[PDB]
Formats: C-alpha cells, structure tokens, sequence
C-alpha cells in the first residue's frame, strides 16, 4: 500500500512531480520527518484582544 | 460608528499627512482638479502626464510665529521650482496645468491664543512701495522663502507695498475671506487643508512667466501666551500637486 | 554608559527646537545593522542568509 | 515542458532532402544581402539536382543539458592530520567554478545560466615519510562542512564551529563510494550571471567584474581522527555536475588564455594560426 | 549580511514643526520604536548564528 | 505510482523498448537529469527580422 | 502596389528619422520592448511611466570614420545621462527598465568603399592594458562621447586593453556577429537599425551602477575613395529609449 503525494517546485513561466513512500516500520516513530506543511496563524500573538480592532477606525474612540 | 470627524488621512502619491485635528476640507470652488478635456484642447502634440512622480506633498519652508510678526505669502507655481521632478518638469516644458492641495499645518498646547488667516488669492497682482516706481521680481518672491508683509509703510526701492491693512493690493485685509480660505484659530482645529483647482482663462500657460495665486497668511489675533510656556512656534507650509500635465517640449532654460 | 542600562531605549525629544532638525538617522540593513541586530526580528534573520518582504517602524 | 521532470521528453528529427529538377526560372533563391543582418535559408536542393534522401539523424548530443551535464574537477584542497598548532590541520575553500580553464570556458558561452547541482567529493590519503612511518593507524574519518554566507568560520581545528547545528555536514569514511550531495538552485537573482559589467557602488567605484555577484560561502574541510605518531596527507578532488540547465543568450567561445580568476584580463593574441600561401592544396 | 551589492536604504526622522509644551510642565520628553515583520515576509538558506560561542564543554 | 517511458534506440531497417523510473525523494532537485528531450527553434537568431524575408525573391527590391 | 522597402519612416515621440537606403530593421532575439507585468514585478510602490517626454530619438555625438580609425564603443544607458528628461528621472530614481532602438547613420557617394559592423554586445565586461591592473570608471566610458579601440597593444595605465582584433575582451572578432548584428556595407545600404529589447536577469535595475549593453561600431573593410572625391564622411549615432518606467523614488545624487 504506497502513498503518493507531489514535490516540491518552485514557480514557473506563465507543475506537479510526484513521488512514492512505503513505511517500512511498525512503529509511527521510525517515520520520516514532515517536512512539508506550511500552515500557520499568527493570530494568538499578533492580536490577542477580547475586542476586534478595525484596522482603519481608531483604535481608541 | 467609531468614526469622528476631528481625524483625516491624505494619501497622494508615496506620501501621507495625518492631522488628528481639523475642520473639515475646503474644495475650492465647488470643483475637484482633474486632466483637461478634448473640447477644451488647444495643443496638438500628446501631453506627458507623470502621475505619481509629480504628485506628493512638498514641504516648503517654515517660519516662525512670533508676537509681533505680521504676515507672510509665497506665489504659486513659482515656489515649487525647486521641488525634484516637478521643477524639472516645469523646466523643460513651454506649457504646463495642475491643480494644489495646501495643507498649512501648526500647533501649540492649551495655554496659547492666536488666530490665522489662510487664504489663497488667485491672480494677486501686487502694488508698489514707490507709486512712481515699478516692482521688480526679487522683491515679488524669493522662491520657496517667504516673502514677508511689513506694518510700516515706507520701503526700499523697487519695494512692494506691503502695509497689512490693504493687503499689499488696495483691498482692506478683512474682505479677503471672499477667496477659498480657512482659520487655524488655535484652541480647535491646527491644521487648514484648501483644495485648490486650476483657474485660469485660458487652458494651459508657462509656470514662468505667470503666477497662478498667492497664499497669504496674515495672524488676525496675534500669538500670546503666559511666561515660561515654550516662546517658539513655527508655521510649516506642504504642498502637493494634482493632475499636473506638460505639453510643449524643448530645451531647458528661462531664456 | 547609556548601553548598559535603560537609556539605550528612549530617543530624547526636546521643547524649543528649530523645525527641520534631524532626530535619528541610521541605515537600513537589519541583522548587521546594531539598531536592529538584537531585536526579535534581529535575531530571527540571524539564522538566515537570505530575507525578503516589508519592515513596519511603529513610532510611540 | 518542466526541466526537473526528466521522464518527459520530446522528439525530433534532423530535415530530409526533396529532389530537385532543372529550372530556369526567375527566382534566384542564392542571392541575398548580407547587410540586413539575415543569414541565408538556402539548402541544397536549391542549386544541385539532388536525389530524396531521408534522414534519420538525430541532434540528441548537442541537446544544453548532454554539452554540460559531466562532471568536472573544480579544485583541489590539501589538509595534513595535526593538532592545533599547526595551522594545516584544516583548510578551507571559498566556492567559486573560476579556478579551472576547462569548466570555466564551457559555462562562459552562456551569458545566464540556471541550474540544479551535484556535489560529488574524492578524498585521497597518504603516508608522510617519518622515522614512525611503520605506525600503524586504524581507518580515517574526514568531516565537510558547509558555511553559508556570514556564518561563524572555524580558527583551529578544534572549536565549537564544528558542532555544526544547522549547517550542512558529510561525515565519510575513507573505502567507500565518494560522498555526494544534490543542490538546488540558490541564487538571489533569477539565474546565475557569468557576467556582470557594473561597479559594485553607486559612485561608479569599488570593484568591476563578475566578482560582486558571487557569493557563496565556503566548504571548511578536517580530520576527525585524533593524530597518530605520524602525519597523513589528505587531498580533496571537488567535482562539479550541472543538471536541469537551461541557458540564455549565447557569446562566443574564449579565444585568449586566462590570466586572473577575478576578472576578465587578458593579453592579446594572434586570430588564428598562419598557413603556408592563400591557395594552398 | 552586510553586503555593497545590496542596501536597503536610509530611515531618518526630523521635527516637522516643533515640540510645544505648556507653562508648568517639563521641556525634554521621549518617544521609542517599535519594529516588526509586516504580513508579507521569508527567509531563506538556514545557517548558524554568531552570537554565541564556547570553548569547552559547559558544567 | 511509477512512471513509463521509451528508451533511446537508433533506426532499423524497414522499435519501442520502455524503461521504468520511480522518484523516491521529496525535491524536484533530486531528480534524474532531463537528457530526453530535443526541441529546438533557431529562428530567434538566424532570422531575427521584423519583416518577412522569402527565400526565393530578392532580398532587396 | 506602389511600396518599396527601401525606404522606412520611424516615428516615436515628437521625433522622425526618415531613410531612404536601408535594409529591414533587426528586431532583437524576436522580442519586441514592452512594459514590465505583474508576474515579474518585485517591487511594490506605483511605477511612473513618462511615455512620450522620455521617448524620443536623441542624437548622440558623431565621430569621422577615416581611413586608418580603428574602431568605437558607447556604453548604455550611461551614455543617455545628460540627454533631457531621460537624464532626469535616470537622476532621481534608483531602479530603472527600458529598451532602446539604435539608428546608426552614415552615408557616401557610389565611388566610395567601405564595410563597418555595427553591433549591440548585451553585458560585455572588458579586460584591462595591464593584467595586473584594474580598470578604472574614466577609461570605461566618456559618457556620449565615443570611447576608441586601439591598433596598438600597448596603452596607459588603467588603460582597457583595447586590440581591435579580440573585441577588447579575448574574443575573436569574428565571431561577435552571434549577438544583435547588422552591416553598413557603402553601396547598398546606409544606415543600420536595431532594435534592442532590455536584457538583463532580474526584472529592473540601477541605471548607473550596472550597464547593460556596448554599442560596437567596427570597419572590417577601410574606408577608401580615390582623390579629390571629398575627405570627411562622419558617422552618427542616433538612440531612442522605448517602453521606459521608473520605480524607487529619492533625492538625486550618485553617492
Ligand atoms: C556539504 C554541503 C555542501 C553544499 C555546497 C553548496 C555549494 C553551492 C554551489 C554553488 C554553485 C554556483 C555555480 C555558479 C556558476 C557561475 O555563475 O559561474
């Protein structure tokens, strides 16, 4: 039971590659490392308010 | 809302203005600057129009508000000769049309009075101190330096006439509110924003030889205020362009 | 002197001071530039050679 | 279509020869002008009676990637097995494809060149001559580290550098197959520039050349071992592999010999070798 | 790093018009900086840092 | 998911040979060298003209 | 019809070059100058474009080609530095991008004879006299003036080494025919026309630091008549910068 997912590439001039895994081990820890996932959120740090701030009314009014 | 009245933002250009305190914005005339038209064209040859290369707040020299100081005025288009690309513009071209935004900005705390006049007087024509004698240009404008009224009558030769109570033309000084004009009375607002359209009779003309309108900026109450509160408040004048488009290119030069 | 204590954060503004005089300057290179070299952007780009996008000075 | 899918290909033949008869027509497909910067299109059959000949011949050696794709030896370091005193127990290359003349003159008929790499490394070990020189050692492990630009750069053999926490590193063994590594591609720019003509500041000063643009880092090269009773000497072949390229605007090939791996200085040189008379058999 | 080939510029601030203060009250004041990253940025080619070193094994 | 393709053979006198390739990395730098692949146009720089040039009229006319 | 293809009249701006004599125009590698999109765009402020003030045939200097001259280059864009309001926004703006059509002019009577190249070399770096030396700014260029190749090996110090025959920069001669070409061979033609696009590997750039092509002008053939049939035929140079616009704006200066 192989997994196929793409590669990593870079733009192009105005696509997908793909590659194969196949775990080879029983336990989840002998996986290879994520590396890709490139989701975020900065959210909790940038804005930690109770309020939600306009960005172009004032912020104190 | 959340809105308040009291705070505008002017963005033009790579350049922006705040003010946290002001009374509105005047539009001169009702009108808003924008490009000539097809029907009212003269020139044949295609205009340049630099857009946002010309167009952005210049920052004109600044002078300092005193008790006993009694006006100042600067004549447009010629101060902004020196003002990077729109001064070479302007050089380089026979013919040229825009329109201004004038933002005078001022401040001072709670403990000081004064009032200003700001107004922009199109087609000022200026008298002479010697009413025999001619004036001559150096003492008409000093470029982007203010050239500055006097409340004495007697002056140099090839003077203007610049007593403030006649406005140095022949007008008493308290009828000028008749052109676009605002008040930094300071206590409310401190800053005055005067959208000025191109007025002129005929389309476009040389940015030398004519001077499209003086802003003349006379304290009607002067500045005061209680001992050891600050003594040093300046008055700076910005300036920027609108629409500006040049036709008629040839060589630098005046003559 | 000023480096070594809380000095080296306050820029000092003065009442009485003829308009157009320079407050600060310094160049723009952060991660080489000592203003900006220990700041947590600083410190962040200093694990890496290459960096792009825009910075936002918030002036208080 | 994409250059880094290598499964993909295409296919095309050299053109095939359509006979030809007699003419006396008023056509003149041989005669052009040179001046208008427009080389002719003229094929055989325009001035022969030729035969139909097909041909199945086929530019598949010419193709940017077959010319450039082999690997090349870029340089040579040499490191001996010492101690911290010495100041040869580790060395050092700053990266740069300048110090061959074979290599160099191939990329420097491209004026951009965009490409993926791979990093082959041959160690070599030798004996040096001692008193000790029947010492016996067991096998030896050599480190190389990459330091990418503005990094800690190490000052002896042995400091805290060599920890290595994000640069890249290959441990190797001395009896096994040559340590190898692939690269992308990694400038700033939007392809490497084999020329740059400009002045590094804005004064029209500073440095001229091509020597502005490169930047790359460099590969520190050591021992792991501790010394035995006798020094080693270590010489480390680097090999250069271009991939997925593709070029821009060609020059012509460099006719004077090279002189400086920093710039493009030369002496002049004769055009071409002389011959006997301007008829000979 | 700091490189001839690439600079970003110079940021400078000046007195637009002056600090004006009342009667009692004190004549030098300051104002600080702030910096940050705006929404848009990358880093590329991960390297090691210099600001910090050893020479021995710490205990 | 494995790829097919044909490999180079030269002419007969009067075929399809396939090999199979995998990618087992998960950057498109891995990848094998594109050595397939022997499109050409020479028209860029044998006949940069603005105005059509036919072969068999004058060049100058 | 009624056509020739002799004669061509190229209008860009406010100014037309006419030729009667020439032979078809060299569009270089294909591609046709044109505005930077929004795929390759890297910087992120407003360009300003000037269209017609900025494009325009701008005459540069004319040198006499002679019967022992050896040969002439120009450097663009910095060639264009002191021409008009090119200069000017090439003054104040630190990124630049723009093509250039290159019209070369020359002309003689029919008992004349005489072949010149004239070729448009994109990034040609240049060696130096002494090869321990380096080059220095004034040896690299003289603005709008024409910098001479040389017939003699031997040359001053910071000179550029300057031998007609490797093309100042140990290549053949020859061979420079691979880039952007045409010929003024005098008894056919007599002018040449290339119209170069911007090359470069990066979207925009500093127009003072970098330089982004040579103009070439080499005789391969003397120039030769027989006596009392005139002595002097110069050779003028004439460029138009095409599709120019302009990011980044500052004060002007250099450093
Ligand atoms: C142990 C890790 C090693 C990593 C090595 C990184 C090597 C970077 C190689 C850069 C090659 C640059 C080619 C430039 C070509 C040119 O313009 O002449």
């Amino acid at each position: 039971g192989a997994q196929v997912s793409t590669q990593k590439t870079g733009a192009h001039e105005t696509s997908i590659i793909h590659y194969t895994n196949i775990n080879y081990y029983k336990d989840a820890a002998s996986n290879s490392a994520n590396r890709q996932d490139f989701t975020q959120d900065p959210g909790k740090f940038t804005e930690p308010m109770k309020d939600v701030m306009i960005k172009t009314l004032p912020a104190l009014n | 809302c959340g809105y308040s009245d009291r705070v505008r933002s002017i963005t033009l250009g790579n350049s922006t203005i705040t003010t946290q305190e002001c009374a509105n914005v005047v539009v001169g005339y009702g009108e808003w600057p924008e490009y000539l038209s097809d029907n009212e064209a003269t020139a044949e040859d295609q205009p340049t129009q630099p857009d946002v290369a010309t167009c952005r707040f210049y920052t004109l020299d600044s002078v300092q508000w005193e008790n006993g100081s009694p006006g100042w005025w600067w004549k447009f288009p010629d101060a902004l000769r020196d003002m990077g690309l729109f001064g070479q513009n302007m050089y380089y071209h026979y013919l040229g049309r825009a329109g201004y935004t004038i933002h005078v900005q001022c401040n001072a705390s709670k403990f000081h009075q004064g009032c200003i006049l700001v107004v922009c007087v199109p087609e000022a024509e200026m008298g002479s101190a010697q009413t025999s004698g001619v004036v001559n240009y150096e003492h008409i404008s000093k470029g982007e330096i203010a050239s500055r009224f006097t409340t004495t009558t007697t002056a140099e030769d090839h003077g203007v006439q610049a007593a403030v109570w006649n406005a140095g033309m022949g007008v008493g000084v308290g009828n000028l509110t008749i052109f676009p004009h605002q008040w930094i009375n300071l206590r409310t607002n401190n800053s005055a924003t005067i959208v000025m359209p191109y007025v002129n009779s005929v389309p476009m003309d040389n940015m030398y030889r004519h001077h499209n309108f003086t802003l003349m900026i006379i304290p009607f109450v002067p500045l005061d205020f209680s001992a050891g509160a600050s003594t040093y408040v300046p008055i700076t004048v910005t300036v920027a362009p609108m629409c500006a488009e040049y036709n008629g290119l040839r060589l630098a030069g005046h003559q | 002197a000023k480096v070594s204590s809380m000095e080296a954060y306050r820029v000092e503004l003065s009442t009485n001071t003829n308009a157009g005089t320079q407050v600060f300057g310094f160049q723009l290179n952060p991660g080489a530039e000592s203003v900006m070299n220990r700041t947590l952007m600083g410190e962040i780009l200093n694990y890496y050679a290459h960096w792009s996008g825009s910075i936002k000075i918030t002036f208080v | 279509g994409d250059v880094q899918n290598a499964v993909e290909g295409a296919m095309v033949r050299v053109a095939d020869t359509v006979q030809t008869s007699a003419t006396n027509s008023e056509r003149v497909p041989n005669l052009t002008a040179v001046e208008t910067g427009h080389t002719s299109q003229a094929v055989p059959g325009d001035t022969m009676q030729t035969r139909h000949v097909i041909n199945n011949h086929v530019r598949s050696e010419s193709t940017i990637e077959n010319f450039l794709a082999r690997s090349a030896c870029v340089f040579y370091l040499e490191y001996k097995t010492g101690t911290k005193e010495d100041s040869n127990s580790f060395n050092n290359w700053v990266i740069t494809t300048r110090r061959v003349a074979q290599l160099r003159r191939k990329l420097e008929m491209f004026t951009y060149l965009r490409f993926d790499m791979e990093i082959t490394v041959v160690i070599t070990s030798s004996q040096d001559q001692s008193t000790s020189q029947n010492q016996n050692a067991p096998v030896l492990t050599h480190q190389i580290m990459y330091v990418p630009p503005g990094g800690p750069i190490p000052v002896s053999v042995d400091d805290y550098s060599w920890q290595t926490s994000t640069n890249p590193s290959i441990f190797w063994t001395e009896g096994n197959a040559p340590a190898r590594m692939s690269i992308p591609f990694i400038s700033i720019g939007n392809a490497y520039s084999n020329f740059y003509d400009g002045w590094s500041h804005f004064s029209q000063a500073g440095v001229y050349g091509f020597t502005t643009l490169n930047n790359m880092g460099q590969l520190f090269f050591r021992h792991v071992n501790k010394p035995n009773p006798a020094a080693i000497t270590s010489v480390a072949r680097i090999y250069f592999k271009p991939k997925h390229v593709r070029a821009w605007v060609p020059r012509p090939p460099r006719l004077c010999p090279y002189i400086n791996s920093t710039n493009v200085n030369f002496e002049p040189k004769p055009v071409t070798e002389v011959r006997t008379n301007i008829i000979t058999t | 790093e700091k490189d001839p080939y690439t600079n970003a510029g110079f940021v400078t601030c000046w007195y637009q018009t002056s600090v004006v203060s009342p009667a009692s009250n004190q004549p030098k004041c300051y104002m600080m900086c702030m910096v940050s990253a705006c929404n848009d940025f990358s880093v590329r080619m991960l390297r090691d840092t210099k600001f910090i070193e050893q020479t021995s094994f710490y205990q």
